[PDB]
C-alpha cells in the first residue's frame, strides 16, 4: 500500500491496524518504529507496496528518501536509494520519486527501492531531458500575484493592505522586517491563505525554522498546501539539512515549468543556524558571526528568480530586528539591499492592536510598473502621495478605517479619487 | 418556492437560538450552582467562564443571523406581493402617474433620477394620506399563513440579544474559541 | 571548433550538441563542466580546436585562462598556462590570449596550450616592447567624452542632463553618490548606451558587484560593450577576483594606446568585500573598517589616469549613502576627496518621480576648463548662476521641461541666452 496514507494516518488507527495484522504490543514507541513494523508485517505477507517521497544524495552516493509530513527527519522507514539507480536515472536532491520498493533482506534495515515509475510527477526521461536549475535565466517578475480573496472576509484586511502595499509577483524576493510581537506568523498564515485561495494552481511552500512547536502544529491544521516546520529542540544540522532539502525540492519542482512560493519563518534564525555549524573561517566580523557563514543562507534567498523558459520561484523571508542581539542586526544589515521586495513592520503600531501593523513608509517593491498596470499604479501613487505626510499610526488607522468600511480594493481607489 | 425555503430557514434559525439559548442558560444556572458551592474548583470557575463567555457570543450571532433571515422573509413577500398587486394595478398606477412617468425609455439619467423620485415621494404622501385615518390592515390571503407564523417582528429576545457589537478580532477570536471548544467536547 | 563561440551558444544548442555527439545523459549539470566535456569529445576526434581568454597566474605560476562570457569563473573550462609559457613570453594577469589549445592528457583535467596566435589583439612580440602601465605619467583629462546621443530620445533626456551637470573626460576618476531608490541603476545604463552610440571606438566595460541576479542579466542584454558581474550569492572572494581581473584586464587595455572605460556598481560593496576579505591588521577604524581594508578600492579607483604615451583610463564608480549602515557611511567619507568629478542624486526628487534625480547645485567637475571650449563654458557659468538660487527639486524640473522643449544642447543655450 501507499506509504504516505500510512505515515498519515494517526497513531490510533495505526496500532489498531497492527493489531490486526497481529503484533502484540506496537504502541510505546516512535511513529516511525510503528510505521516500519508495519512495513515488516506487510512484506511478510508478500504484496506489493507503493512509495514516495523526496530523495537525498549523501557524500558518497548512499542515497536516502524521505518524507515531508515528518519534516523529512532520518527515520528507520525512510526508503534507501542504491547508487546504481543514482546512475542510471541521473537523480539528485530534491527529485519526487515514486514506484515499488524492496522489503530489505539480512545485512541491511533500509528498504530498498524495487523500480520508479514517477520522478517529479513525470516520466523518467522527460526529467533527463529537463534543463538544471542555475541554467535557466532569470527575469524580473512579470505575473501579478494578488494578494486579495475577493470574498469579503472581515479578517481580509490584512491581504487587502498587503496588496496596496508592497506588490507581490511571480518571482519576488521578499523580506518581512519586523519586531518580536509584531504579527510575523499571522502575516505568513494570510499570505498562505490567500495563495491557496486566488491561485491554487502555483506549490505553496511554508519552512519554520525553529519555531515552537505550539505555532508549528497550529501551522500544519491551517495551510492547505505542504508545511514543513524544525523545532528548536534538534540542533542547527537540523535546520541546515531541513532547508537545504526545501531549497532542492523548490528548484526541482520549478525545473519542470512550476511555481514555487516558499514562507520563510525565519531567516534570522536560518542565518544562525549556518553560522553555528560550518567551521570557523579564522575570520569573524562583528556580533560573532563568520563572514563565510552568511555565504550559505544567500545561495537560499537569492534563489528567487523568474525563468522565461518556465515557472517561477518565490521567496518570502521573514527577518527579525531589535531583538536584543547585534549578530541580528548584522543579519539583517548583510540583507538589507539583496530582496527586491520588503515589508515593514512596526512595534508601536503593533502595541496599539492596529492590525496589520506595516510601517508603509518605509515598505516597498522594486520594478512595480512591471507588476501592475498603469492606472492602478497611478491610483497608488496617489495613495502613497496622500498619506506619506502622516504618521505611521495615523496612517494606518486611516487605512483601515477606509478599507473596512467597503469591501473590494476598487471601491477604495474610486472613493479616494471622488472625494 | 423562494417564500417556502425562506419560511423554513427562518424556522431553523429559530430553532437554532432557541436551543443556543438553552445551552446559555444551561451553563449560567451549573457555573451559579458550582459558585455557591463550598468547593473552590478555580480552573473549574475560569473554564465555566469561558464557557458561558463563548456561548453568549454564540447566542447573539444565532439572534443576529435569525434577524436577518426574518428581515429577509418579509422583503421578499413584501416583493412578490408588491409584484402581483401591480400587475394587477398597473394601468391605474400609470393614469395616477402620467404627468412624469413616460418617456422613461428616452429620457436622461437625470431626468430619470428626478422623475422616480418625484413618483416615490407622491406614493410616500399617498401612503401617508391612507394611513391618517388608521383602517386596520390584514395579511395577504395567499401567503397570510407564513407571515402569522414568523409574526410580524422578531420576538424581543432576539433583539435585545443583539445591541452589543463585536469587533472583527473579537468576531476571530471568539470563533476559534468556540471551534476548539466544540472539538474538546466532541471527543 | 572556436571555444568562444560554443560557450556563447545557449543551453538550447547544449541537446543538440549532445545528441549529435552521441552523449544524451548531457543536460542535467553544471554547464561548464558540459562545455568541458564537449570539448574533450571533439578533441578527441583529432580535430583542431582555437581558444581564447584571459590569462592570471597563480602564486606559483600555475596559470589558468578564464572566459568574461562566464564572468571570470573557476571551472573546468578553464584553459591551462604554464610557468614556461608565462617565462618566455612574461605575461601576467589582464593579457587577452588567442591561439591553439590542447586536450589534457593523463595526470591532470585542464586544457593545454600549445603556441598563442593573438596576445592583446597583437602580434606577440610587438605587444612584448611595451611600456608598464605605472610607469606612465598621469595627466588631466583633455579629450571631451560627449554623452550626448543626439538622436531626440525619450530615455537620451537624461543623458542630456548629464552633458549639463558634469563635463566626463577621457581618463577621469569619476564618483556618483546615491541613496537607495535613486536611479542609479538607469543612469549607468544611459552611460553605457551613449558610450556605445557617439564613441565606438573606446572599450567599454561594465562591472557589477554583488547584484541581483535580475539586474545582473537585464545588464547583460542592454549593453553592447562586454559586461561582468557577481551575484550577492558569491562570497567576497569572487567580488575581488572579479575585481582585479577587471582591472588588470583594463591596464593591459590601455597600456597599447586604448581607451577603457569602466562601470562600476558599486564602489561600497566592492570596499565591503574587501573589508571582509582582508584579515585583521588590530586596527580597527569607526564602522568595521579596516585600516588597510580600504588600501586596495583606493588604488582600483585610482588607477584611472589620461596617459600621455598613449590610451586612457576612465572609471565611474557609484558610491551608496544614506544605506543606514555606518560602514558604507565611514567608506563614503573616505573617497569624498577622491574623484575628480562627482555626482550626487537626492531622494526627495526621486520620491516626486522626476527623472534623472540629480542634485545639480552639489554637483560638478573641477579643472572642467581643459574638457570644453570656452563659450559654452560660459553658457554653463551662466546656467550655473541662474539655476544656484532656486531649490533642487524646482531646478530639476526647471532643466527637464527646458530641455523638452529644445532639441539639442546648444537650442538650449541659444533659448536660456533669448530670454
Ligand atoms: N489582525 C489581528 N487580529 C487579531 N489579533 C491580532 C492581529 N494581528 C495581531 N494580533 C495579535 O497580536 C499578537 C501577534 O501574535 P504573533 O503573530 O504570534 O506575533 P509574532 O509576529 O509571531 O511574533 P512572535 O513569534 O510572538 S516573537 C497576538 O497576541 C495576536 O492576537
Ligand atoms: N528616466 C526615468 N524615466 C522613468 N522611470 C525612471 C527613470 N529613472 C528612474 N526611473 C524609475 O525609478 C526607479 C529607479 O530604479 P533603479 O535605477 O533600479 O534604482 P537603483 O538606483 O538601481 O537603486 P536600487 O538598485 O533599487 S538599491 C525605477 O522604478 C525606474 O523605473
Ligand atoms: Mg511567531
Ligand atoms: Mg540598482
Amino acid at each position: 500500500m501507499n506509504l504516505t496514507e500510512l505515515k498519515n494516518t494517526p497513531v490510533s488507527e495505526l496500532i489498531t491496524l497492527g493489531e490486526n495484522m497481529g503484533l502484540e504490543n506496537l504502541a510505546r514507541m516512535r511513529k516511525q518504529d510503528i510505521i516500519f513494523a508495519i512495513l515488516k508485517q506487510h512484506a511478510k505477507s508478500g504484496e506489493d507496496i507503493f512509495g514516495d517521497g523526496v530523495l537525498e544524495i549523501l557524500q558518497d552516493g548512499f542515497g536516502f528518501l524521505r518524507s515531508a509530513d515528518s519534516s523529512y527527519l532520518a527515520g528507520p522507514d525512510d526508503i534507501y536509494v542504491s547508487p546504481s539507480q543514482i546512475r542510471r536515472f541521473n537523480l539528485r536532491t530534491g527529485d519526487t520519486i515514486s514506484g515499488k520498493i524492496r522489503p530489505p533482506k539480512e545485512g541491511e534495515r533500509y528498504f530498498a527501492l524495487l523500480k520508479v515509475n514517477e520522478v517529479n510527477f513525470d516520466k523518467p526521461e522527460n526529467a533527463r531531458n529537463k534543463i538544471l536549475f542555475e541554467n535557466l535565466t532569470p527575469l524580473h517578475a512579470n505575473s501579478r500575484l494578488r494578494m486579495e480573496r475577493g470574498n469579503g472576509s472581515t479578517e481580509d484586511l490584512t491581504a487587502r493592505v498587503l496588496d496596496l502595499a508592497s506588490l507581490i509577483g511571480r518571482g519576488q524576493r521578499g523580506l518581512i522586517v519586523a519586531p518580536p510581537k509584531a504579527g510575523k506568523t499571522m502575516l505568513l498564515q494570510n499570505i498562505a491563505q490567500s495563495i491557496a485561495y486566488n491561485h491554487p494552481d502555483c506549490v505553496l511552500m511554508v519552512l519554520l525554522i525553529d519555531e515552537r512547536p505550539e505555532e508549528v502544529t497550529e501551522m500544519q491544521r491551517l495551510v492547505k498546501g505542504e508545511v514543513v516546520a524544525s523545532t528548536f529542540d534538534e540542533p542547527a544540522s537540523r535546520h541546515v539539512q531541513v532547508a537545504e532539502m526545501v531549497i532542492e525540492k523548490a528548484k526541482r519542482l520549478v525545473e519542470h515549468k512550476k511555481d514555487v512560493i516558499i514562507l520563510l519563518d525565519s531567516i534570522t534564525r536560518l542565518a544562525r543556524a549556518y553560522n553555528t555549524v560550518v567551521p570557523a573561517s579564522g575570520k569573524v566580523l562583528t556580533g560573532g558571526v563568520d563572514a563565510n557563514a552568511l555565504h550559505r543562507p544567500k545561495r537560499f534567498f537569492g534563489a528567487a528568480r523568474n525563468v522565461e523558459e518556465g515557472g517561477s520561484l518565490t521567496i518570502i523571508a521573514t527577518a527579525l530586528i531589535d531583538t536584543g542581539s547585534k549578530m541580528d542586526e548584522v543579519i539583517y544589515e548583510e540583507f538589507k539591499g539583496t530582496g527586491n521586495m520588503e515589508l515593514h513592520l512596526s512595534r508601536k503600531i503593533a502595541e496599539k492592536r492596529v492590525f496589520p501593523a506595516i510601517d508603509y513608509n518605509r515598505s516597498g517593491t522594486r520594478k512595480e510598473e512591471l507588476l501592475t498596470t498603469q492606472e492602478e499604479l497611478q491610483k497608488m501613487w496617489i495613495l502613497r502621495k496622500i498619506i506619506h505626510p502622516m504618521g505611521e499610526i495615523d496612517a494606518m488607522e486611516f487605512l483601515i478605517n477606509k478599507l473596512a468600511m467597503t469591501k473590494t480594493n476598487d471601491d477604495f481607489f474610486e472613493m479616494m479619487k471622488r472625494s | 418556492t423562494a417564500l417556502q425555503q425562506a419560511f423554513d430557514t427562518c424556522q431553523n434559525n429559530k430553532a437554532a437560538w432557541l436551543q443556543r439559548k438553552n445551552e446559555l442558560a444551561a451553563a449560567e444556572q451549573e457555573y451559579l450552582r458550582l459558585l455557591s458551592g463550598e468547593g473552590r474548583n478555580v480552573s473549574r470557575l475560569d473554564e465555566l467562564r469561558n464557557i458561558i463567555e463563548v456561548r453568549k457570543w454564540q447566542v447573539n450571532q444565532a439572534a443576529g443571523r435569525y434577524i436577518r433571515s426574518h428581515e429577509a422573509v418579509q422583503h421578499i413577500s413584501i416583493r412578490d406581493r408588491l409584484n402581483d398587486f401591480m400587475q394587477q394595478h398597473g394601468t391605474a398606477l400609470a393614469a395616477a402617474l402620467a404627468p412624469e412617468l413616460m418617456g422613461y425609455s428616452e429620457l436622461t439619467a437625470i431626468a430619470r433620477n428626478c422623475a422616480i423620485q418625484r413618483a416615490t415621494d407622491a406614493l410616500r404622501e399617498a401612503l401617508l394620506s391612507w394611513l391618517a385615518k388608521g383602517e386596520k390592515i390584514n395579511y395577504s390571503a395567499q401567503d397570510s399563513d407564513i407571515l402569522t407564523t414568523i409574526g410580524f417582528r422578531p420576538d424581543v429576545a432576539s433583539v435585545d440579544d443583539s445591541r452589543e457589537k463585536f469587533t472583527p478580532a473579537q468576531n476571530m477570536i471568539f470563533s476559534r474559541k468556540s471551534a476548539q471548544l466544540a472539538s474538546r467536547q466532541s471527543v
